[PDB]
């Protein structure tokens, strides 16, 4: 909707794109596997293509000039979660490795002599502290803000 | 410098906040249930009232209701940094005024206590879980359908449905 | 928000409570010449009938000459402001604690001297009057200055719009 | 539609707050003094600034403005002439 053209619902110049392509990747008139058994252009790479079809999802998308799609994600009309949806997930994911960064660290540094643990790794991905990460609710983002990190430790 | 289990007022009032918001939503559902009737997100408008007056929209209620629960929400806030109300009866609950072993910093485990009487809601913190975590999976479970049992002589298999879309 | 609680002297305190806010002060009255022209509507069934000088049909007299650019509004502004200008002036010069000279000294003790020279000497109660002021010509007036053609044929049912706008 | 006299009107309000103390006091730009030759030295580098002197004029000059801005702008200006013009003069309203 908003400028680059409409989505799959109508985008001919995507259409033509559907088409030609892979339709074509698709003549070599034959060559030849009348039974035979192998040679998988014929069945999907195609088809997983191109059972892509005035279906593919719906997912409304843009599709600009040459019918290719452009992603808004604006919030609006039908694309939110092409950022954030995946945003979040991105945010997510990330700082609960890195969470566990300040952490396979924060955990030495004492007893007796701790100089180069870190290059062999006991328990490897902490694992322990691992699960501190998606056991996050909250976590960081208010711990980071008061107290252990703590602006004193700033 | 100062090594653990800091976390004081802190939220221990936060989770059994969420339990005895998350009954009380249970019970906005509870409704129908044992005369099956009305179902499910609904939407309402909730009771209604009985009409002269709406076709209704007839503004946000909603926004209203809102503005007002607001100074009954800093005043809890408030509570829980310095504390006074009367009762006092989430902070630690009543039986009030003690707590002061939480008050003063660093308890590590506590139990806790409340009221005047007795016994110590720890079997309201279990109906209140179960609220929470309930609400979870009845959210959950829309996505598809509305009702729950009563009868097999057919209901109980589950012999087919949906998925998810894929 | 201005303030939760910033805080500490003579700027915030003195320029700050006092006279921003005794100027904030001529202001409700003032605000009031406004809210005035507004009152003037404000009571039903009051018999105006017809002047007051409203959306330029032609002349002050017209003038004998010309109208000197075109309309009013230039001549009551040009002129309104040297005369006010003098009295901003009126307000700007005395100190308070004491005023004998260009005076060289006088600069606390323990305790504590003179107080914004006004401070409010009490009958701050007509600052719950005018807070309320500060509030309302915020907000309400604003409730409508923002999509205002219309005066009131009022309908029914209820109020309020939201979204919109 | 268009006050284009409106404001340099409006400009030649100031710069005649301008016309100023050429005339009166004293010579003339209260000296030189700094100007050339150069500051003591100074050396920060340097001074001078009141926030103390705005008064003087504000109230004398302030009816500069209206002279021209007055009467001789949108006048038929300096009407109250004649005055030596065989080469010519006039000068005839352009209004
Ligand atoms: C609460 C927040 C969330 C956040 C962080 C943002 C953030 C932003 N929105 Mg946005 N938006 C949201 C919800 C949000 N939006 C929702 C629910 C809607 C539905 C009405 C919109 C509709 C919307 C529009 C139409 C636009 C934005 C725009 C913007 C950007 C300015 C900014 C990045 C604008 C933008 O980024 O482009 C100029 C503008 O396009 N939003
Ligand atoms: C807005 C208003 C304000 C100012 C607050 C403010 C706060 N809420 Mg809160 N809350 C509100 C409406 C509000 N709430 C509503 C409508 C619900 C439902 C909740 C359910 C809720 C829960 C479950 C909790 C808070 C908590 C909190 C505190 C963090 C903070 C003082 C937490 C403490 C946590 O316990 N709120
Ligand atoms: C006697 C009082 C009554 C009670 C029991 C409370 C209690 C409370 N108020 Mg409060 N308040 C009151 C009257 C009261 N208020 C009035 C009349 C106002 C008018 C402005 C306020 C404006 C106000 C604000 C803006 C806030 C509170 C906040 C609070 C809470 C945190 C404590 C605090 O910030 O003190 C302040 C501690 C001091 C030591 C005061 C310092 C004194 C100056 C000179 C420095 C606490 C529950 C805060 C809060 O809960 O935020 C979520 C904060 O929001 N109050
Ligand atoms: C004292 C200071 C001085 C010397 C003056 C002097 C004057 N004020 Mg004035 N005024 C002051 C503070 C002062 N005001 C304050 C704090 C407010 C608020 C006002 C609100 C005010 C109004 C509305 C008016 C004046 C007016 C006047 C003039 C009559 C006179 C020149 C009048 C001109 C007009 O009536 N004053
Ligand atoms: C100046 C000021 C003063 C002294 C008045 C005085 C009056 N107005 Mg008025 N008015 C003003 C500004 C003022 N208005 C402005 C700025 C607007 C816009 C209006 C719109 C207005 C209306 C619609 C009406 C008046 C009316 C009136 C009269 C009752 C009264 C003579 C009434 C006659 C009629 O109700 N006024
Ligand atoms: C122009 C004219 C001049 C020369 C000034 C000059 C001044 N105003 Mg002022 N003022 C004016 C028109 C003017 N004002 C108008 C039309 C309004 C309305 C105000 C509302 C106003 C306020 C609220 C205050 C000032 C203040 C001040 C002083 C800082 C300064 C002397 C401050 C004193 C402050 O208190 N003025
Ligand atoms: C310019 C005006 C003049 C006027 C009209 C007033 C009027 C008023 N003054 Mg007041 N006062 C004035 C000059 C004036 N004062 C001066 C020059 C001083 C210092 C010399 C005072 C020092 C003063 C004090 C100490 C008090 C008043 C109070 C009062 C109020 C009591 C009124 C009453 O009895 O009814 C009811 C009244 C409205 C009293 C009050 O409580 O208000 C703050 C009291 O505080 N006045
Ligand atoms: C300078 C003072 C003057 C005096 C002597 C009083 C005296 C009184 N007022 Mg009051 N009031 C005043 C100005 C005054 N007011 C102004 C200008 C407002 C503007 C909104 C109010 C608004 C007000 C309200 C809403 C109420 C009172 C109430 C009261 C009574 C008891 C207060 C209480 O314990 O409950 C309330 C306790 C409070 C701390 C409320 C704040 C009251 C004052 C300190 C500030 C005004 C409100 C503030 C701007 C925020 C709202 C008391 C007789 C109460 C009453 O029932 O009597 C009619 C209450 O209803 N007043
Ligand atoms: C300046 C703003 C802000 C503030 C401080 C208020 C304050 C208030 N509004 Mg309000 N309001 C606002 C913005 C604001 N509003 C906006 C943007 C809207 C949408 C246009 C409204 C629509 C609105 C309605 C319909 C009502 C109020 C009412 C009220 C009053 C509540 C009843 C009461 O005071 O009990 C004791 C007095 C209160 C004084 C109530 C009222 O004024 O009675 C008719 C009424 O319910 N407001
Ligand atoms: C809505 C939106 C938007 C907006 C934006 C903006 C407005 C910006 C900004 C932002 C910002 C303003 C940022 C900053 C912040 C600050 C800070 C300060 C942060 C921080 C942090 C930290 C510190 C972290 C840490 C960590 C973690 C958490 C993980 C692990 C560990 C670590 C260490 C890594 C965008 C654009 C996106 C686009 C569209 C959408």
């Amino acid at each position: 909707d908003i400028a680059g053209l409409t989505p799959c619902k109508e985008s001919k110049q995507f259409a033509k794109r559907e088409k030609q392509a892979l339709k074509k990747l698709q003549a070599s008139l034959k060559l030849y596997a009348d039974d035979s058994a192998p040679a998988l252009a014929i069945k999907a790479t195609m088809e997983k293509t191109k059972k892509r079809f005035d279906n593919y999802g719906k997912y409304g998308l843009l599709c600009g000039s040459d019918g290719l799609p452009h992603l808004i994600v604006s919030g609006d009309q039908r694309h939110w979660g092409e950022f954030i949806t995946p945003g979040i997930l991105f945010l997510y994911i990330a700082g609960w490795i890195g969470w566990v960064g300040r952490s396979y660290l924060i955990a030495i540094r004492d007893e007796k002599k701790p100089t180069q643990k870190e290059i062999i790794i006991d328990v490897p991905l902490a694992s322990s502290l691992l699960f501190r990460g998606f056991s996050w609710p909250v976590a960081a983002y208010r711990e980071l803000l008061n107290g252990e990190l703590v602006d004193n430790n700033f | 410098l100062a090594e653990d289990p800091e976390n004081l007022r802190w939220f221990v009032q936060a989770e059994l906040v969420n339990g005895r918001w998350a009954m009380l939503g249970v019970a906005g559902m509870l409704l129908p249930e044992v005369f099956t009737s009305i179902g499910i997100i609904n939407v309402p408008k909730w009771y209604a009232a009985g009409k002269e007056e709406y076709f209704a929209s007839s503004s946000t209620l909603f926004v209203i209701e809102f503005i007002l629960s607001h100074y009954v929400e800093i005043r809890r806030w408030q509570d829980i940094k310095n504390p006074g109300s009367v009762n006092q009866d989430p902070i630690f609950k009543q039986y009030s005024l003690p707590a002061g072993e939480v008050g003063y910093p660093g308890g590590i485990f506590n139990p806790l206590n409340f009221a005047p009487t007795l016994e110590a809601k720890e079997k309201e913190i279990a109906n209140g879980r179960l609220m929470l975590a309930f609400l979870g999976f009845i959210i959950q479970h829309n996505v598809t359908g509305k009702g729950p049992f009563d009868n097999l002589l057919q209901h109980i298999s589950d012999p087919w449905h949906n998925t998810i879309v894929q | 928000s201005a303030p939760g609680d910033f805080g500490f002297d003579p700027l915030g305190l003195g320029e700050v409570p006092a006279n921003l806010e005794r100027y904030k002060e001529s202001e409700l009255i003032h605000c009031r010449w406004a809210m005035l022209a507004v009152p003037g509507i404000l009571v039903p069934e009051a018999l105006g009938y017809g002047q007051e000088w409203a959306a330029l049909p032609g002349g002050q007299a017209t003038y004998l000459g010309n109208p000197v650019p075109w309309g009013t509004l230039p001549t009551i502004l040009a002129i309104e402001f040297l005369a006010i200008a003098f009295v901003e002036h009126q307000r700007s010069m005395e100190k308070d604690p004491e005023k004998k000279k260009y005076p060289g000294g006088a600069f606390d003790p323990l305790g504590y001297s003179k107080d914004p020279k006004k401070l409010e000497e009490l009958k701050v109660k007509e600052i719950k009057n005018g807070r309320l002021a500060l509030l309302a010509f915020v907000g309400f007036c604003v409730q409508q200055s923002a999509y205002p053609g219309t005066g009131p044929l009022e309908n029914l049912a209820t109020h309020l719009a939201d979204p919109w706008h | 539609s268009a006050l284009v006299i409106s404001l340099s009107t409006g400009l030649s309000l100031f710069l005649g707050r301008f016309v100023f103390f050429n005339f009166q006091r004293e010579n003339v730009a209260k000296q030189v003094p700094e100007q050339n030759g150069l500051t003591h030295f100074e050396a920060g580098d340097t001074r001078a600034k009141e926030y103390v002197s705005l008064l003087k004029s504000n109230d004398p000059v302030g009816f500069n403005i209206v002279d021209v801005l007055a009467w001789g702008s949108i006048g038929h200006v300096v009407a109250y002439y004649i005055l030596a013009t065989t080469s010519n003069g006039y000068d005839p309203a352009f209004f």
